[PDB]
């Protein structure tokens, strides 16, 4: 009679494709955080983040990160598709202390950061056409240096200026030097931001410095699956619903457990 | 919800020598570990931050060093002008937690007390309350021991003391002593006596008078 | 010139609601968020609040929780601290600090938004006194010099400060005119909810009998002045 108040405590990997996050949340192992390299093209339904988690790259911020994280959770696939962008006048491939991979001084796995190249830096323009019929999702960011040699020491430009436009929006950012409280060895920052390209729609980016470039997109689409915050253990078993509090059976009319849910779960 | 425990609470060195104050955290902070300086009377001054920066305008013999849970404050010439409470600060998670305090003296007077009592003026007998005074002057190390004593009979919780900074010229602190009664119980008895006990005192001096 | 002035100190009775405002010149107030910390008399510094810069991250101290509500007024670059239902442990100095925190200056753990920092820009700490006292004039009497107030070739008197409120009192000896050897501690905290202290004096025993002491007492909450003649017994 009385509706359901008991969970198993853990949560079932059936019949829904559960992808755990352990140490890495869907930003970190969006951007390629070195320790995320396990979630590259990794299809999920339901994406389980921990408290767990930890960032171990360069230190970021994202100004709109519920937005972006709700994009990537409803379209439930990491698959990047690696595009070659003509980045003609400057270097590529810049790495950090900060960020390291295999022991070695690396960066985001899913982001370009243009540097100088010798002492010159051109105003960079490159476009992308997307030809295809799906949504893009491309990510890229703006480095903020920690004082005006660092600004020049790797730019060698002033002020820095990051333009990114399609045919029905624009996004224009500008680096704001200051000195950062120390974060894995760095006193500097990189804002994360995003743009959707329609199909048929083009890219453009009109940077004249701190460019995170990106190396690609990501297949978006507003689908079935999502995500979810949860300390549960994942455990062998089968259940239609799933609470962050762990898995429920769905027969009973109602439940009073927790308000979040996915699946076919009865009212809470 | 983590612990900042700050050792010593207290210590004495003399102009420039080397002076090492640290800071335990009860857990892994990394870096997010700071120091404040306390002058008497004035508002925090940050010194170090980042566990191992120095904020501009702070002279070079000042330095901070360590990363996880132990972490160390060094000044490497200790000057006049050092004479301060230092705290640390974390940042690693919320809530944000202080240390204890680290407060700075100076040595090598080990001079012992002066003591003397004062019974309870006449004028103060008519208000109907009556408090014994016991003085502690010009004493060092800080570390005192006043016990009061009616009748022979040692008392507790009916005193109170008071203790000033230390002189700016022979660096010895003074202490005084409050017993408070009103004049029903004073006049119940006869000896009240004011032992005293210091490291520089061979026995334990005792002033009283009688009535 | 970047500075914290602060205001609303000032004697409450327990129980009722106090507002602590705090406001700052010469930077940019809503690029960085604020804290604030009180410091118990005689104890260690503790820290209480914090905002960050847009008002939307904001973290009490579990001795403050549900007490204490903390607000922002960019408009006038002014930091405020709502304080609910004050207990005696509330008398402490409140300073007011800087986040240390650039807006941009927000590096991502997990899912930990990392704003917190130091503080590196004080102010200067108004005194907040949690009581149910009233003003009054303190009631001074000598600590007269006799035998017993004899060491070697000195002598010792002074006066006592006893049952005023607030604080603070000021003694001086002779019209200030007596400075060496002169003592004045930091008053105490009787359980009547009044101050008390004493100030003494040590001076040459052989100027006993001639020599006028005169400990001169002030105490401006309650504009009393006291002259009182410390005489030999
Ligand atoms: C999420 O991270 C998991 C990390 O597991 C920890 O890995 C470290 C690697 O060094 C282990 O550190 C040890 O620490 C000991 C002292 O505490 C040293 O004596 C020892 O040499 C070693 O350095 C640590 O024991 C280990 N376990 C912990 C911290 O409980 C990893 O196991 C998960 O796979 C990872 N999840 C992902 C990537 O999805
Ligand atoms: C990005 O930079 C390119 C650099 O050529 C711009 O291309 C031209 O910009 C001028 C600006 O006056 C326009 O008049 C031209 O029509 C642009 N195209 C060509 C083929 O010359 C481009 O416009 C810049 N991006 C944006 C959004 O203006
Ligand atoms: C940069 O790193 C990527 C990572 O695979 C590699 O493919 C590429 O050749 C490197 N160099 C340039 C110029 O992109």
């Amino acid at each position: 009679e009385l509706v359901q108040s008991s969970s198993t405590g853990r949560i079932c990997d059936s019949p829904h494709q559960i992808l755990d996050g352990e140490n890495c949340t869907l930003i970190d192992a969006l951007l390629g955080d070195p320790h995320c390299d396990g979630f590259q093209n990794k299809e999920w339904d339901l994406f389980v983040e921990r408290s767990k988690a930890y960032s171990n790259c360069y230190p970021y911020d994202v100004p709109d990160y519920a937005s972006l994280r709700s994009l990537v959770a409803s379209s439930g696939t990491l698959e990047f598709n690696n595009e070659s962008f003509n980045w003609t006048g400057v270097a590529q491939n810049g790495t950090s202390s900060a960020c390291k991979r295999r022991s070695i001084k690396s960066f985001f796995s899913r982001l370009n950061w243009l540097h100088q190249l010798e002492n010159r830096y051109p105003a960079l323009n490159v476009t992308m056409p997307n030809n295809d019929k799906f949504d893009k999702l491309y990510i890229w960011g703006v480095h903020h240096p920690s004082t005006d040699s660092v600004q020049t020491s790797v730019y060698v430009q002033a002020s820095g200026r990051v333009t990114v436009s399609t045919k029905r929006s624009q996004q224009t950012v500008i680096p704001n030097i200051g000195s950062r409280p120390w974060v894995r060895g760095v006193s500097s920052r990189i804002s994360i931001y995003w743009t959707i390209v329609k199909p048929g729609d083009i890219l453009l980016i009109n940077s004249t410095g701190n460019l995170i470039a990106p190396r690609g997109y990501f297949k978006i689409r507003s689908g079935k699956s999502s995500i979810m915050r949860s300390d549960a253990p994942i455990g062998k078993c089968n259940s239609e619903c799933i609470t962050p509090n762990g898995s429920i059976p769905n027969d009973k009319p109602f439940q009073n457990v927790n308000r979040i849910t996915y699946g076919a779960c009865p009212r809470y | 919800d983590i612990q900042m425990t700050q050792s010593p609470s207290s210590l004495s060195t003399s102009v420039g020598d080397r002076v090492t104050i640290t800071c335990q955290a009860s857990q892994d902070i990394s870096n997010f570990l700071n120091w404040y300086q306390q002058k008497p009377g004035k508002a925090p001054e940050l010194l170090i931050y980042d566990a191992s920066y120095l904020q501009g305008g702070v002279p070079s013999r000042f330095s901070g060093s360590g990363s996880g849970t132990d972490f160390s404050f060094t000044i490497s010439s200790l000057q006049p002008e050092d004479i301060a409470t230092y705290y640390c600060q974390q940042y690693n998670s919320l809530p944000i937690t202080f240390g204890q305090g680290t407060r700075l003296e100076i040595k090598r007077t080990v001079a012992a007390p002066s003591v003397f009592i004062f019974p309870p003026s006449d004028e103060q007998l008519k208000s109907g309350t009556a408090s014994v005074v016991c003085l502690l002057n010009n004493f060092y190390p800080r570390e005192a021991k006043v016990q009061w004593k009616v009748d022979n009979a040692l008392q507790s919780g009916n005193s109170q003391e008071s203790v000033t900074e230390q002189d700016s010229k022979d660096s010895t602190y003074s202490l005084s002593s409050t017993l408070t009664l009103s004049k029903a119980d004073y006049e119940k008895h006869k000896v009240y006596a004011c032992e005293v006990t210091h490291q520089g005192l061979s026995s334990p001096v005792t002033k009283s008078f009688n009535r | 010139q970047v500075q914290l002035v602060e205001s609303g100190g000032g004697v409450v009775q327990p129980g009722r609601s106090v507002r602590l405002t705090c406001a700052g010149s010469g930077f940019s107030f809503s690029n960085f968020g604020m804290n604030w910390v009180r410091q118990a008399p005689g104890k260690g510094l503790e820290w209480l609040a914090i905002i960050s810069y847009d008002g939307s991250k904001k973290w009490y101290a579990d001795s403050v929780k549900g007490r204490f509500t903390i607000s922002r007024d960019d408009a006038k670059n002014t930091l405020f601290l709502q304080m609910n239902s004050l207990t005696a442990e509330d008398t402490a100095v409140y300073y007011c600090s800087k986040d240390r925190g650039d807006v941009w200056s927000g590096y991502y753990r997990g899912g930990d938004y990392h704003y917190y920092f130091g503080m590196d820009v004080w102010g200067q700490g108004t005194t907040v006194t949690v009581s149910g006292a009233s003003t009054k004039g303190p009631s001074v009497f000598p600590l007269a010099p006799s035998s017993k107030s004899t060491s070697g070739g000195t002598a010792a008197l002074g006066c006592l400060v006893k049952d005023y409120f607030p604080e603070p009192v000021t003694v001086s000896w002779n019209s200030g005119a007596l400075t060496s050897g002169v003592h004045t501690f930091p008053a105490v905290l009787q359980s009547s909810g009044l101050y008390s202290l004493s100030s003494v004096v040590t001076v040459p025993s052989s100027s006993l009998g001639t020599q006028t002491y005169i400990c001169n007492v002030n105490h401006k909450p309650s504009n009393t002045k006291v002259d009182k003649r410390v005489e030999p017994k």
